[PDB]
């Protein structure tokens, strides 16, 4: 019944600060915790607040850079983390405990808020065709693609022929380069006989830079 | 602070045990809670106060606690159960909550599958922009672990390589990508470049060459 809704994703420069909100959609004698998860990592407790006792608790790892508050008028809890570093890149979760102890299980969870910390700046991608040839042809089917190079931040979305072509499409998760920029590729396998009769275009959308590219991919 | 097996393998409708090992100041004197995390979503409470079941959680899950270690049990193991599992408890010496590192429940077993590998050379459009990227796309492999090595000629190269972690596909097999960055002159100067993909001790190599 009760839902916890968190503010949206954030992209932050090292040394800055982020404040994430967690609004209780309805349903307050419960403790609230903040828990983060670095990509491909486990869960880490940041601290909590118990609004009806007006007391908070911070893990000592974060103490001096974290603040957890709760606003009773709107039953919104907040977690502010300052002096951000690249290792603070994570999904941040808000969760409500089953009672007023932090010992109790966390039975209601927000949806998570992605926070990315990086020194990179918003940049649209350069899109290159990956042309089909004899060397990407096997058994009468041809592989062709798009290389979406050097963009920041995530996400990019890719479609083929404005959505009319879906089967045979494999859009790969991006690599994060040492430059701080991302690159990904998208490929589609099609009948080799269709190369003279059908045109193939990848539609790349990079909303953070307000950029869309339609790239024709020819033999 | 708490330790779990990083991975756990078993077959359908079997029974699995996930151990959680702590110390006196956390598991020893505090309740243990278990969380299930499905891919790409928020953790969910599975077990609370050592052994109680939330509403809506299947009877197949159970927890127990003895001394400074705890254990989660799943019986009648099913495909839905593949997920990460975390134990958690309060710690009176850290005065905070601690989790275990988590346990991936690989529910057995999908057929082994060899990677399909496609290697693209740099586009003329990119070379004309004075850069060159070799793109090696690796799909449909199981289980989800590969290593990728590149060769300039028949000589290894490790400069300019960026490889992704593997990621699970729609069909429950895995995919990865690897990129080799070169100058337009490294590209033309050699007679070929190769992407070599090793999967479960066996290797598939694709080769490309300037026009």
């Amino acid at each position: 019944q009760v839902q916890l809704v968190q503010s949206g994703a954030e992209v932050k420069k090292p040394g800055s600060s982020v404040k994430v909100s967690c609004k209780a959609s309805g349903g307050s004698s419960y403790a609230i915790s903040w828990v983060r998860q670095a990509p491909g990592q486990g869960l880490e407790w940041m601290g909590g607040i118990i609004p009806i006792f007006g007391t908070a608790n911070y893990a000592q790892k974060f103490q001096g850079r974290v603040t957890i508050t709760a606003d009773e008028s709107t039953s919104t809890a907040y977690m502010e983390l300052s002096s951000l570093r690249s290792e603070d890149t994570a999904v941040y979760y808000c969760a409500r405990h089953g009672n007023y102890y932090y010992y109790s299980g966390m039975d209601v969870w927000g949806q998570g808020t992605t926070v990315t910390v990086s020194s990179a700046s918003t940049k649209g991608p350069s899109v290159f065709p990956l042309a089909p040839s004899s060397k990407s042809t096997s058994g009468g089917t041809a592989a062709l693609g798009c290389l979406v190079k050097d963009y920041f931040p995530e996400p990019v979305t890719v479609s083929w022929n404005s959505g009319a072509l879906t089967s045979g499409v494999h859009t790969f998760p991006a690599v994060l380069q040492s430059s701080g920029l991302y690159s990904l590729s998208s490929v589609v396998t099609v009948p080799s006989s269709s190369l003279g009769t059908q045109t193939y275009i990848c539609n790349v959308n990079h909303k953070p830079s307000n950029t869309k590219v339609d790239k024709r991919v020819e033999p | 602070v708490l330790t779990q097996p990083p991975s756990v393998s078993e077959a359908p409708r079997q029974r699995v045990t996930i151990s959680c090992s702590g110390s006196s100041s956390n598991i020893g004197n505090n309740a243990v809670n278990w969380y299930q995390q499905l891919p790409g979503k928020a953790p969910k409470l599975l077990i609370y106060y050592d052994d109680l079941l939330p509403s809506g959680v299947s009877d197949r899950f159970s927890g127990s606690k003895s001394g400074t270690s705890a254990s989660l049990a799943i019986s009648g193991l099913q495909s839905e159960d593949e997920a990460d599992y975390y134990c958690a408890a309060w710690d009176d010496s850290l005065n905070g909550a601690v989790f275990g590192g988590g346990t991936q429940l690989t529910v057995l077993g999908q057929p082994k599958a060899a990677p399909s590998v496609t290697l693209f050379p740099p586009s003329s459009e990119e070379l004309q922009a004075n850069k060159a990227t070799l793109v090696c796309l690796i799909s449909d492999f199981y289980p989800g672990a590969v290593t990728v090595a590149w060769k300039a000629d028949s000589s290894p190269v490790k400069a300019g390589v960026e490889t992704t972690t593997p990621s699970k596909q729609s069909n429950n097999k895995y995919a990865a990508s690897s990129y080799l960055s070169l100058t337009p002159e490294q590209w033309k100067s050699h007679r070929s470049y190769s992407c070599q993909v090793t999967h479960e001790g066996s290797t598939v190599e694709k080769t490309v060459a300037p026009t």
